[PDB]
This record gives C-alpha cells, structure tokens and sequence, in this order.
C-alpha cells in the first residue's frame, strides 16, 4: 500500500544553500588520482594569518608597502591604520581578501613592521592601539595612554605588534554597510629620532604588513558588493 | 566537513553520489 | 609434439604439422538431453560419430584478403555425404550438436599465404537475393566459389535498394573475435576446431536453422615462384561432437 | 615479445615483459556488459490516431505510428514489392531504411546505438521501458502494452466515448491531467526464446523456409499500442542484461 | 496520520541514467530457462583484448590486414601506426569499436606482427614506440633512441610488440575531439633486409594485427559521434 | 521537520497491473460468512485437465462430440486433430477456453477416445502424434514412423492418448496471432476394420474428447481477440 | 552489478520487480 503524505506549501522550491543533496547522473566514476600532491589546505582562516602587505598612500597618491621615517621627530604621527577589516590601506592584503566574504570577525588583528633601512641605522617607535569613546588620538602623548609598544631597531630587523580584540560584542561586523564606523585605531609614532653616521641615506623605509593574529576568526559566509579591478 | 546537514543522508549509495577516491601508489 | 591423430568411430584424422586444438567458448558439446522435449532422445550413435572428410576449395594466387568460402551446419552434411548421421538427421524434428573440425591445407616451404579458420554462430549464409520475394537465395548450402569481401561490410539488402545496412552484415576486420586458428604456408598444414552447441533454443528445429557456420578465409594472399606446385587444395575432415535426437518422424526429403 | 598467433591466440602483454618497465593497471568497473547498456536510449516515438474516446486504428503519418515493436533491432510496417503495408502493426525489419531521399530521418524504428555497437551473438535481459510527452497540452492518454506473440485484440470500442485500448486484462496505463506527463515501466524478459539474436537469425522462420530469412520469431519484448491527445518519445533501458558469443561490431567508414 | 513532505525544486524530471529502478507492470513472470548456453561474458574489456586486423592503406588507397617488406631496407619506416583509440588504421577493430564508447583509457596497447612469408625467408625488423616532445621519429636511428624491440625472423611466426602506457596523466582521452592531437607513434623498420634464395615470392606479407594489453583499461560510458557505414 | 521527497517522471500515472493496493473507503466490514460452502478451486489450471469435447466436422459441415468408423480400411485418417491450442475443433474445449487468456504453454496434451459403437463390435485403431519438420503425414505408413499408439477395441471403452511435448524451445505461443502455424499433428487410423456380427448397427461412434496432460502448464495472463458469439 | 546505486532498493518484491531465472535442467 501507498504511503499517506502532506504536501507541504513550499514545494518545488528550490534552495541555493539547501542543506542536501540531489541526484546522481553518472555514478561509480572514479576520481583521478591525486595522491603526490603537496600544499593542500583545508581553513580559509589560516590564508588570514599569513601576513600580506598594506598600501601607504603617497602625496600625489599612489601605494606603497611601507612607510618612510627619518632623523625628525614628526610632530604628528607616522602612519595610521583604523583597524576594521572594510577599511582602505588593508583593501588588498590576504586577511582582507577573506574577511570581505563573511559577515563578523573576532579577535586579534596582528601588524608587522619590518626595518629595511641601513644596518648603521638606529632608533625607536611608539605603535598603538586606541578604543573608541574618545575620539581617535592626536599625538603621541594621548595615544601613549591607551594600548602600546615600545619598537626599538637593532640587529633583530622585525616587530609585532597586536592590536586588542577590545569590545562590547561578542563579535563585530566586517563591513562599513552604514556608518558606527570603527573600532579604534592603530598609530605608528616616533618615540626617537631615526640616528646614523655620515654616509648613511637618511630617509629610512619600513614595510608595513598586516594579519590576522591567533585569537582570530571568521564567521557566516555572505557576498561582497561586486566590483571591478580598476 | 561540507555543507550537508541530513541525517537520513544516504538513500543512493556512496559510491554513485560521489567520485570514488582511489590512490594511484 | 607437432605430430598428432585422432580417431572417431572407423574414421581417423592425422597431421605432422598441427599447432594445437582450439576450442571455442573455452568448452564442448557433452550430449545432454534437451529439457524442451519429452520424448527420451535418440543419442551416440558410433556410425554417425566420426569424421566426414569432404573438399572445400581450390585455392589460387587470384584470391585476394578476406575472400572467403562459407559451410553451413548441419546442413552440409545433411544429405548423402553425411552417412548415418545425415540419414538419422532426415529423420528427426529436433538436433543438438557441436562440432569438431580439421582443416586440411598443404604448400611447400618456397610458398606463401596465410588463411583464416573459424567458426561463428549465427553468420550469413545466403548466397544472393531471390528476385521476386525479397528474401535470400540457398541459405543452407556451402559456398562453390570464393566470396569477394565487401570494401564497406554492410551486408546484403532484399528490397533492391542501398543505404545504411542490414542486420546480416559481416565486417571482416574483425573475424579474429570469433574461435579460430590461422594456417599460415610456412608453419602449419593443418588446423584444429571445436565448438559447444549454441542457439536460440534448448534444442534445433535444423530443417529450417543453420546455426553455426564454418567458415575459410584469406589472409595473405597465395604466393609461388614459377616451377613451384601451382595445385592447391583445401579440404576438411568435420566431426559432429555428441549429436543427440529427438522428434522421430517419416523422412524430411532434403534429396 | 616472440610468439606464434597460428594456434589462435597470443600472448596478452603489458610494458614490463619486454622492457625494463611495469604494470600500470588501475580498478575500474564501468566497462562491464550490464552497467553499460543499463541506460535509457530513444528507439522511436508514438502518434496518436485517434482520441480518448474512440475506437482504436492502426495509423501512419509521416513515418509515425500509433504503435511500437519493442525490439533494439530495426522495425516498421510490413515491407512489400509494393511498399510497406501502413494499416498494419510493425514488425522486425532486416535493415535500417531513410525516411526519404537523405539519409535522415529514418523509416525505421530501432536502438541505433545498440546496433553500431552489439559485440555479441545473443542476448537477455528485461526491459525498461519510458514515455515521455513531446508536447505542452494537458495530457489525455492510455497507453496498452502486450508480451510478444499476444493478440492485437485491436477490435471495437465495447463502451461508448471511452478509448478501446484501455478495454482488456492485459497490462495498461492511464495518464490525465495538468502535470501529468510520462510513462515509465518494466516488463519481463518474455519471449518463448531461451536467448535473443543481437542481430542476425540464420534462419527461415516459416517451416515452409519461403519466409523472412535472418530473423527470429517472437524475439521482441512485445508492444505498445496508443491513443488520446499526445504523442511520446519512447526509450528502452536494458536490465541486467546479459550476453553471449562474441562477434564483430558494425563496420566504421575508412576515412578517404 | 500523514507524513508531511517538502518536494523538491526537481520534481517530475526524468534521468536517462538515474541509478534507480521503475514500476513492473508484469510481475511473476519467469525468465525462459537457457542454462544449456555457452559463450557468455560479463565485461567488454575482455572483448578489447582480442587481436583484430589493422587497415593499412594501399597508394591508390585500399586496405589491407598487412603490410609488405623484401629484399631491401627502406630509408623510411614500412609502417607507422598512431597509438591513439580515435586513431584511423584501427577503425575497425574490436579495441576502437569498444573504446569509441567510452572516454577515457589506461594501460598498455599490444600490437601483433605475423609473418606469413615463405618458411625460406629471413630477416629482422626494429619495432619502436616514440613518446612526444620531440616530435615523430624521421629514422630508424631517431627511433632507435626510445622504446624499441628486434624482431628477428626464424621458426616461430609472430611477434607481440608491447606500446607501453607513458602518460604525464593518470587517464587519457580515447578521442580526437578538438586537437593535444596524440600520445606518440608506434614505428616499424628494417633492420636488416628480408633475405631468401631462388624460387621465392620476393615480397613477403606481414599480418597486422592490434589489441588492448593487460595492464589496460577504460572507463566513462558514452556516445560516439553518430555515424553510417560508407 | 518534512522530509524531502524527489518526484519521480512517471507521477499521477495509473497502472491496470500495478502490483500493489489502493485506499480502502468502509474498512472493519465482516465478509458474510461462507463457511458451508463445497466445490472450490484455486488454480485454472485444473480446469484445463478436465477432459470436455472435440468439435468434430460434417460435409454438411455441423459438429459433432464424435467421429464414426465402420468395417472398412480408410485409405485416409479418419480424424485429424492439429496439436495447437488455438486450432479450431478444439475452440470450445475447456482446455482451450481457459488457454486463450494466456500467452504461452508447455507440457503434454491428453486426447481421450471413448467407444460408444456395440459391445459385439471389435477392433483396432492406431493413434499417432507428428512433429513438424517433414510436413503432415499423409498416409498411416508414415504416420506410423513417428510416435504412436495402438488402440484396441474390448471391455475397456476408452483411450488415453499422449501427445508428447516435444519441442525446440521451453514453451510455446497459444495463439495463431501471425503464421510458423503449429506444433506437429494428431492423427487416427484404422489398423483393422470395425468388425462384427449380423444384427449390429454397421456404424460406430467413437467420442473425442481432449484435455491437458499431468505435465502441462500456462503462464503470461493476457486478453484474446474479443468475440461474439455466433 | 548493473547500474543501480539505490539503497533502499525494495519497495517492490525481487519476484515482481524482476523476471524469475530458473534452470530447466
């Protein structure tokens, strides 16, 4: 005998994301073979953490993978990241490339400074971390009030430096879709003057890279505004 | 590991609902 | 080892040359009774279990590859070459038998060419196209003359028309798929068959079914430098493996 | 390597025989007779001549018919001298035949894969088979089928404005309304056979030997009769199918 | 009571190859006894494996199941066949009649050579297998440097040459669909030349005949481009 | 939660064979008992061995449950049953009643012979079955090289005669649906004359009956060509 | 052996859903 059924009111529909399977056109065909290879992943959180770079606007206006410094304490400070995965100097950093196809984040964002002036080259930077609540800081006194660390050059040529998953929420949106804007900033301040010797380029350069730290991750897979490469 | 979430997930067998994975070596 | 006998009944084949029995299907006829029919069969009888050894053809440098001579079963040897086998034949409804055969062939070690020996179920026979029903002409009766090959196998239409094909089509680039053995001048004389019985049914309504087909083909065609025997015959010695009978009646008059 | 091919057969070799090499075979199952021909493949298509409620005739149009042989092999209306008899049902034919002056389409009804490609002399199996619409109207259909050797029973209409062919014990199918569409079924290996000529039947199949040489009585799996406002595609799938003797496969034209 | 079903997006589509089954109209029915049948087989694999005769074009281009050699040693190759399914000289044989239905293969093609010269002759042949990169061999020379065996005249009739299966990919394609057109050639020379004394058909004939080997296989049933014979 | 259901092609379609049951409308109805009841059967089968009458043609052309013999040696059979269950003399036997509503056939057909003429009156018959193959015999000679019975006239009334099933394939077709037409014939001859003493009605009446043997069985249920009758 | 992948492969009875193989002998 046939089974009694209830047809329910949303039949024929069809699910992009349904939960299951459909049917099997061309079965018991084998996979070809794959065994020798090498650098399988299976998380698109690990591609996160591997550090890419950041893009430094110039005057005129055009990017660069680092930052400039020299025998001058500027006034104002050095470089600034607001950090917030929408945000623009990140736009084509790996940990960004990700983040703009989910929903939230949570966690540390971690950033890497590299040295790349000359050996003979010395001195030190302030890099911080500042909350919302009291407006993004204006000089290196108030932003030595909130989260920070000391750099100082020497034979070691690198630093990171780990902005606080500091917040309210559990977790944070990824995307600038409205306008609360963000959550903090990340200024790079000179605590001293860039010294050398004579014979030395004075202008220094410090790559800037940036990723997601170990408490890190992503959450609900969604579609970024489409676009087009320029 | 996907994005499959039915428990009575069977119905047509494995080896017809899927490419059969097999190691060349 | 390449010398070899074999006996049937008061008959007995013999060769110095062969290369083996080949046996299709991997297996023989074993005389079973047909589960079809009711009445206890008629079976071994020695007079009609032997080698009946006739000729088959004249093989000459004219002859070209796949130019062959086709010999219907049992029909062949259903009238008077058939001795006791073919006059208990006449007289039965239903036969079931396999076969057992010798080629025959012999050139010089100065000759050259190659033939091809097999046996398939099913095969056409038909020798030409009846004018007037649409239908074929002597089915059952052995080729007197070799067949040209077709240049494209598509078999032999009834209805006087050409396209496509028709369902007795025979393409010979193939004919190797079928059990056989190749006589080649410089190895071999001779060559060795058998066949299990086959068909549609249980048993053979044989007055109305040629069933399995033996069939002779060329290779390489015949080669000889002049003083050389310009004489070549091909004979054969066919043996019915385990005919069993049944539906004894008055006499079908093949004659 | 070195080897006599006179005896009938041959050494089968891979690389590692002749040659400092190796065995590079891999599993692999999908070249077996059964799972093969075990999928669906179109032999011809059923028209209408009449409709629901209507006294049931044989009828032709366009090559079309209101009736099928179901047989791998080629079929149509009786050929004769004169032409093939169109007031009659089908019947195995001896080859393939163009509906016209080019090649295609065809006359004859027939599994043209089947036919390029049949490695072998006999053949079993059961018989699926399906009807699908070629049309978008609402459907108003029956659908008779018999196992081969059965009577026509192509008779008259016994109740009035009812379909004649939906009148017998024999096996048929009911198909109406908006949605519903096609036919699928499975009969029974049932021929009085013990096996199936793949192709060729050396053979009378009149006692007499006057009549239809090369092929075999009641070697089909029956037929289909239909009626009402649709015409169908109809396709065979053989089940577990099974075969035997091998033989060679329909000739491939030598490029010029 | 009823089972309440959701039906999906799609409902009432037929599958040529669905791996299921359908209503039976006919039960009971018992299968006509032929157990008194020989000659059955399960895989058409098997049927690959039988020798069947290479079409070797004539000048005025017409087959033949061989190919010719005699007292001399051509400068170029007596024969060349292509080791590639879709190839054209194997047209018509079991192993492409097969193979045109499926699409891809594996293993090994055995080629087999028979001489059916006068028993008088003598002589010896160079069979050679050329991969690509390099192009087609233009000597016996070139094709002396890949894969090759010396097929020496005398007693025994034949010769079973092995094209061994050497592929960048697990699988390859048995079709000549759009262009990588091949998998390299099989090539046959003269080593020496075909010696004999007085009274002796001068030209010899050699059956050609080609196979599926051991090792071999195929897989993805499909269909071939339709066609009709001549 | 609903379960999701795939709709298969053939939907809404009704079956006249489906092998399964449909809703049932007035359910825990009691079947007026029957319990008394004698004279049941379950197989049709049965039917077919109950032996009923042969309709046997008059010049005239009318029939009848007999055939007469007399003292004399027809030169002719003096009755011809053609073993074919959809022969003619046979149309209104129960044998073959119940063998139109099915395909095909297999075993033994029994035909029973009762000897109505005078006690006084002697003799003999020979009853012979002939397959096919060498045509129909045409005199008792010939008939007499296939398979026969003598039948001899005493105190015994009738006769059992076998027609032996003897046939190349397991079964075979009920019906006269296109042409080959049979399956062999029956035939009756006189051995010896009727004889018998003054006094005695001259000519006997033997009735024909036929029915299916012990081995005997029908399978495939189907529908015959409708008719009316006369 | 054939191609059919379905578990739950019943529904109908073996006896229905397929021709009955028997051996004469």
């Amino acid at each position: 005998s046939p089974i009694a059924v209830t047809v329910r009111e949303h039949k024929g529909c069809f699910y992009s994301t349904n939960p299951d399977t459909t049917v099997p056109i061309y079965g018991k065909t084998i996979s070809t073979p794959n065994d020798y290879m090498c650098g399988e992943f299976s998380d698109l959180l690990e591609l996160c953490k591997l550090p890419t770079f950041l893009g430094n606007p110039n005057s005129n206006n055009k990017r660069y993978p680092y930052f400039s410094a020299t025998n001058s304490v500027p006034t104002t400070s050095l470089v600034d990241y607001q950090v917030a995965l929408s945000c623009s100097c990140m736009c084509n950093s790996m940990l960004a490339a990700v983040a703009r196809n989910f929903n939230q984040y949570r966690g540390s964002l971690n950033f890497l400074f590299v040295f790349t002036g000359a050996a003979m080259v010395k001195g030190k930077f302030l890099i911080a971390y500042t909350p919302p609540g009291a407006g993004k800081p204006t000089t290196r006194d108030q932003a030595m009030q909130a989260t920070y660390a000391i750099w100082d050059l020497g034979l070691n040529s690198s630093f990171v430096f780990t902005a606080p998953f500091i917040s309210p929420t559990h977790y944070r949106q990824t995307s600038y879709t409205s306008a609360a804007s963000v959550d903090g900033w990340v200024t790079v301040w000179q605590l001293t003057p860039l010294t050398y010797p004579s014979g030395t380029p004075v202008n220094s350069d410090i790559l800037t890279l940036v990723s997601a730290g170990d408490d890190f991750t992503l959450r609900m897979p969604i579609s970024p505004t489409k676009w087009v490469p320029q | 590991s996907g994005n499959e979430g039915v428990i009575i997930n069977n119905f047509y067998s494995n080896q017809y609902q899927n490419s059969i994975d097999l190691s060349a070596s | 080892d390449r010398v070899a006998s074999d006996k049937a009944g008061n008959s007995a084949t013999n060769t110095q040359s062969t290369v083996g029995r080949l046996c299709g299907y991997g297996e023989a006829h074993h005389g079973e009774h047909p589960a079809s029919c009711a009445d206890t069969a008629t079976d071994k009888v020695l007079a009609a279990e032997r080698y009946y050894t006739i000729d088959l053809a004249s093989w000459t440098t004219t002859q070209e590859a796949f130019s062959h001579i086709r010999i219907p079963l049992p029909h062949v040897l259903a009238g008077e070459d058939g001795g006791v086998f073919g006059a208990t034949l006449r007289r039965h409804y239903l036969c079931k038998t396999g076969w057992r055969v010798q080629v025959q062939c012999n050139a010089s070690q100065f000759h050259a060419g190659s033939l091809l020996v097999f046996m398939a179920p099913e095969f056409y026979t038909g020798k030409g196209t009846k004018t007037g029903d649409m239908e074929p002409t002597d089915p059952f009766t052995m080729d007197t003359t070799w067949r040209a090959p077709q240049g494209a196998p598509t078999g032999y239409r009834y209805d006087s028309r050409t396209g496509f094909f028709a369902m007795n089509h025979q393409n010979q680039w193939q004919w190797t798929v079928y059990p056989h053995q190749i006589l080649n001048l410089r190895t071999n004389t001779t060559v060795d068959l058998e066949v299990p019985y086959v068909n549609i049914a249980p048993t053979s309504s044989w007055t109305q079914h040629a069933n399995w087909t033996l069939v002779v083909a060329v290779f390489s065609p015949l080669q000889y430098a002049s003083g050389s025997s310009s004489d070549v015959q091909i004979t054969a010695s066919i043996q019915p493996v385990n005919p069993v009978f049944n539906g004894l009646r008055h006499e079908t008059v093949i004659a | 390597g070195s080897d006599n091919a006179e005896k009938g057969k041959v050494s089968n070799d891979d690389a590692s025989v002749d040659f400092v090499a190796e065995p590079v075979k891999l599993p692999e199952n999908q070249t077996r007779v059964a799972f093969f021909y075990d999928r669906a493949v179109p032999i011809g298509m059923l028209r209408p001549g009449q409709n629901i409620e209507s006294t049931f005739v044989y009828q032709e149009n366009d090559l079309r018919l209101n009736c099928l042989l179901l047989t791998p092999l080629p079929s149509f209306c009786p050929d004769s001298t004169s032409g093939p008899v169109k007031t009659k049902a089908p019947v195995q034919w001896r080859w393939v035949r163009s509906g016209g002056t080019t090649n295609f389409p065809l006359m004859t009804k027939q599994d043209y894969a089947f036919l390029c490609f049949s490695p072998f002399t006999y053949y079993k199996c059961d018989l699926e088979v399906t009807v699908s619409a070629l049309g978008t109207d609402t459907v108003a259909s029956v659908l008779r089928w018999a196992p081969t050797g059965a009577p026509a029973d192509v008779t008259d209409q016994l109740i009035g404005y009812t379909p004649s062919l939906g009148e017998t014990r024999n096996p048929h199918m009911w198909l109406v309304g908006a949605g519903n569409t096609q036919i699928s079924f499975v009969v029974p290996y049932n021929s009085p056979l013990s096996v199936l000529p793949a192709a060729w039947f050396n053979g009378w199949s009149d006692f007499g030997n006057t009549k239809d040489f090369g092929v075999a009585p009641n070697a089909d799996f029956g037929r289909l009769w239909i009626q009402g406002n649709t015409s169908a595609s109809v396709r065979i799938r053989y089940k577990k199918m099974k075969v035997f003797c091998p033989r060679p496969t329909l000739f491939f034209p030598w490029p010029v």
